[PDB]
């Protein structure tokens, strides 16, 4: 016999430590774009290959090179614990996507590119080019080791 | 024999109740859906009356001594100790103690001073009854127990209410809930059960705002050709481009008024005529659900929890406020006045205790008091002390 | 509890679990704490001594005599912030994780968040004085300060080295000759009978204990503290053991490298202090400092709940000498 | 024991109470939109009549001296003071400590003189229970606590106040509150909750006379 | 009585004290509002016979000044 | 360093399981015939009793 068990780990806040908050219109941080959710080749159940954190270009399509960064995604469709969108959206469809752009304070560690590598120099001065924060140090957790 | 065989079972008892809750009203949520209640204006007033003669009960309070000389001598004591705490008053202490009627839960700790110049030199005051906010209490387990659920060893604080921008042990702290049997130590909050009320009753308040908005009954509509309309989006200097420009402001303005009328071209080129000019109204059957009397039954269903339902017109609401008192009463006679003793060792028997006495709620009737001391005094049944006397 | 589509479940209980925190060094209390004004401490130091005097003839020449010493130091002190931020999708539609249906509640959050700032400064706070004990301050990544008071005062570390292999050997009679010999040639003032303390790691203290000269001494007849038959310490995690007038406690925490221990004397004045400074804030600035600061700060837009806490401390050991790296080998 | 174990956490339940009100009725703007209400006719008639009997009250005042003749000769004493201040009675007292009704708070400093020439020569009357209104106030930070959230120390006042077209010790001030408990220093005025009723009754008003 | 606990906790008690007037708990002075509603003459008036009727009105200037 | 920038906390760990309950059930029964003439064992003459086998 198997128990099937899962465990909910995760959250939002690790990829946007901090905003700055406009008195007017507090979207001034975000922008929508039409991302691909659902891979464009794949079957009908392909669950989408973008998680949040990963860089995206102006034109929509997830980040490759230093040059074609333009935000980071943090779409409330893609967040851990929430990801119930299986089989939702046929191949290749598009989807408007939320943006983060400026005035955030980031976490460096949770950015990556599109296959997954992290972000490098040159993203961070294009990142931080439109006043971005990018943070190099959370303290992190250790659990349970018995000794620490 | 003399062996308790069993627990209390306060820590399951707990862990039942939350799951039997809807989310929005467990422990660290309800601190939060208290406040975004209270602003509802029949919410607010159901507790403010309350608050209303609670603090009237406990300002024209009394010490009751004994027979013993020994208990007079406490009694004064008492009463100098509770009327000088230092920038405190017993209807502060009341109108805080009475918070658990929105937490089911209220904490108090007990700090004594000894006494450097007065009448009692030497002895121990209570500097502060200091109450410890609801809000401020650890969001995670606030109360904490053996390593059994039998009873309870403190209360827990959090560490964030120490900033400006610990557990305290039971034996300091009284503690006074309502709701529940001895064994719920968070209470259960008069406003759970009113809840879902107040839920439905905001939600149909919100429609009928936008209902009477949107009745746009009587409304003008015109029709006129299509190409009078498109001439003028592509010949902006063309005549029926002023004259389209013109209706669009006059119609705004077309009241009632003096000189209010009408004036149409009458030419016809099918069933239909060219021009025309109708006031709108529902081809039909309007609403049926009477949404005021749904608002009505749901105010009194909220009221009625609080004893307080009177005003949608011995009584229910003054039954209901003596609850808040003895509540009260029992903290305060049973948890301090016994402790208060013993830090000035005046042990004395369980008959020769002083005990407070709150005030009265409802006022004496001079019409009904006069004409009842006659009929006692006419027969001489009434005591000659003064006592008595005073009463006037 | 909801169980697939068109069945159900029944919630039973919750499991939580968390890394100990040592408070050893806590309960010993041997750092006196100081809350100062500023972000800069002065010592003073004043050491006189006497010569010698030599013969000479008579109706001659005279002798004459020296003078003092004086010597003062400057230090700095670092700082150590700490915060947190809340956003709506942390609560959105996450059912708590206790109850079978509460919704998540920011107030359970903010406990948490507390709780683990609590246990973060804590700890932080332990770390620091184990640092300070072997001489030197901390500060992580801050050059700033760095304090080496070995080289601050000018001093050198003694060693006392101890070797278990030999069966043969008592190890406590290299402790006493080079250690304490050390510590009453060194105490500075005029004293007595200083009581002498040793902090071992497992290893260090597991392998005295099996040393068959320990063993023997205490085996052939009943006397007290029965170490063959009882524990160490009673049934208490931290095992205790007192042999030859010195006190011997096992470091659980496991900062002290394993195999190695340090030997210091009790009751030596001010040789521990620690120092606390003011935060930066207005109401704070220039007044006594406290020893921890926490604020809450809840949006008036009702989209966003902060945390904030910070905390700034030093800690200043004023006696290199006395502290000696006793180090086994097996 | 004789030690305390805990903290009043004034600094927090402030704090948490601002968040949870519509964002028209937090400190820097109740101010205005006290002022912005009292103009419906319905709301102007409730304060009216409220202040009709607190003005009558404190008009016929009386001091109560005790049984010994070390105490009526203090009770004179006090009447006097308390009917003899320049420019002041109890009336105006009595209607500016009602404030509270409004703004949830109530801000009076203590000023005492000495006696010239008079019955009490010598002794030390009280000049004027000086008002300090709430819109004359810091909008920024009123009320300044400790280093912790425990206890007042003060309350501050705007440096805009001292011209024409500052932190004051707790001690010499005297505060009114109402609505709230111990630990709510700016007290809920009883206009929060009416708030939401007042913007939906002008809003029909308006519907009525445009349909008419 | 939320004006009058200020009136009589926190002006009469230092107001004593800069003129060095120290008295008991006991003997403080406190100061009384007046009632806000007006008497009933004829509710009164009948009040004073039934109980003067039987004698447990004491005779004092006090209860003379009341009419 | 004082008046520069500042550091951030981690997040939280969760973990669910789910398990099923096995069944045990017993059960015999009593006839006329195992009593009606025979007697009870380790007595002289006493006659069976239904309610000593029940027991």
């Amino acid at each position: 016999a198997k128990a099937h068990v899962a465990t909910l780990e995760g959250n939002y806040s690790d990829i946007v430590l901090g905003r700055v908050v406009a008195f007017g219109d507090t979207g001034w941080n975000f922008k929508e774009v039409d991302m691909t959710f659902i891979a464009d080749d794949a079957d009908a159940d392909s669950k989408t290959t973008l998680f949040a954190g990963v860089l995206v270009g102006e034109d929509g399509t997830p980040a490759t090179a230093a040059a074609g960064v333009f935000g980071v995604l943090v779409d409330r469709k893609v967040l851990p614990g929430v990801d119930h969108y299986i089989g939702v959206f046929e191949p290749g469809e598009k989807v408007p996507m939320v943006l983060a752009v400026r005035g955030l304070t980031l976490n460096q560690l949770k950015l990556k590119y599109a296959d997954g590598t992290a972000i490098d120099a040159a993203g961070i001065q294009a990142l931080e080019a439109q006043g971005n924060q990018v943070t190099d140090k959370i303290v992190g957790t250790q659990f349970i080791g018995s000794v620490l | 024999r003399m062996s308790e065989q069993g627990t209390f079972a306060l820590a399951k008892v707990q862990v039942d109740s939350e799951r039997m809750k809807a989310e929005e009203i467990r422990w660290p949520h309800l601190i939060g859906t208290a406040e975004s209640m209270k602003q509802d204006a029949t919410v607010a007033t159901g507790l403010d009356m309350l608050y209303t003669f609670v603090e009237k009960a406990f300002k024209d309070f009394k010490v009751i001594p004994g027979e013993s000389e020994e208990s007079k001598k406490a009694a004064k004591f008492i009463e100098y100790c509770l009327k000088n705490m230092e920038g405190q008053t017993l209807r502060q202490f009341a109108r805080d103690a009475a918070t658990f009627n929105e937490y089911g839960l209220s904490v108090v700790e007990k700090v004594y001073t000894q006494i450097a110049v007065g009448e009692y030199v030497g002895k121990y005051k209570v500097k502060n009854l200091a109450f410890r906010p609801q809000a401020s209490l650890s969001r995670t387990n606030p109360i904490v127990y053996n390593s059994d659920g039998s009873a309870i060893v403190g209360i827990k604080q959090s560490l964030s209410a120490f900033q400006n921008y610990v557990i305290i042990p039971i034996s300091r702290v009284m503690l006074m809930n309502t709701g529940g049997s001895s064994s719920q130590a968070l209470g259960v909050s008069p406003l759970v059960g009113c809840y879902r009320a107040w839920r439905e009753k905001i939600l149909i308040e919100n429609l009928e705002v936008v209902g009477a908005t949107k009745d746009m009954g009587g409304v003008i509509e015109l029709k006129i050709p299509s190409q009078i309309l498109n001439k003028a989006a592509m010949d902006p200097s063309s005549p029926e481009a002023d004259m389209v420009r013109g209706l669009m402001s006059d119609a705004a303005n077309a009241h009632s008024g003096e000189q209010s009328f009408f004036m149409l071209p009458s030419d016809t080129k099918d069933n239909a005529p060219q021009y025309s000019m109708t006031l709108k109204g529902i081809d039909g059957m309007g609403k049926q659900y009477s949404t005021a009397q749904l608002i009505s039954d749901r105010k009194k269903s909220i009221l009625d929890r609080l004893g307080a339902g009177f005003i949608n017109v011995q009584t229910i609401h003054t039954q209901f406020v003596q609850r808040v008192n003895e509540i009260i009463l029992e903290a305060l006679n049973e948890n301090l006045l016994p402790q208060l003793l013993a830090l000035n060792d005046i042990r004395l028997p369980e008959t020769e205790m002083p005990y407070v006495k709150a005030g009265e709620i409802v006022d004496v009737d001079m019409e009904g008091f006069s004409k009842a001391i006659q009929r006692i005094g006419a027969v001489g049944y009434l005591p000659k002390t003064p006592k008595v006397i005073n009463r006037v | 509890m909801q169980n697939g589509d068109f069945q159900i479940l029944d919630y039973t209980g919750l499991i939580s679990t968390m890394p100990r925190v040592d408070t050893l060094l806590q309960s010993m209390n041997l750092f006196t704490e100081h809350f100062g004004r500023t972000t800069v401490a002065r010592i003073e130091r004043l050491d006189d001594g006497a010569g010698d005097i030599k013969a000479v003839q008579r109706g001659g020449v005279r002798q004459h005599l020296a003078n003092d010493r004086k010597k003062i130091v400057n230090l700095n002190i670092p700082f150590f912030p700490l915060d947190r931020s809340i956003d709506r999708a942390d609560i959105q539609n996450f059912r708590e994780f206790g109850t079978e249906n509460a919704p998540a509640t920011v107030d359970a959050e903010v406990q948490r968040h507390m709780a683990r700032i609590r246990r973060s400064h804590a700890i932080l706070k332990s770390k620091a004085m184990y640092a300070a004990l072997k001489g030197t301050s901390w500060s992580p990544d801050d050059p700033v300060s760095d304090y080496n008071y070995y080289d601050v005062w000018g001093a050198t570390q003694t060693t006392a080295d101890v070797d278990f292999t030999k069966l043969g050997v008592d190890p406590i009679e290299v402790l006493e000759a080079e250690a304490r010999a050390h510590i009453i040639d060194w105490a500075g003032d005029n004293g007595d009978n200083y009581e002498i303390v040793v902090l071992a790691s497992r290893q260090w203290f597991s392998a005295l204990i099996a040393h068959p000269q320990v063993t023997g001494a205490y085996s052939q007849y009943p006397s007290t503290q029965e170490i063959l038959r009882r524990r160490l310490g009673g049934n208490a995690n931290n095992r205790i053991f007192e042999h030859k007038n010195i006190l011997f406690i096992e470091d659980i925490s496991g900062n002290i490298p394993a195999g190695e221990a340090y030997i210091f004397p009790r009751g030596i004045s001010r040789m521990f202090e620690i120092y606390y400074a003011p935060s930066d804030t207005l109401r704070d600035a220039n007044q006594a400092a406290q020893e921890l600061y926490v604020f809450f700060k809840e949006s008036n837009y009702l989209r966003e709940a902060k945390i904030e806490s910070e905390t700034s401390f030093l800690t200043v050991n004023n006696r290199p000498e006395l502290v000696v790296k006793s180090t086994g080998k097996f």
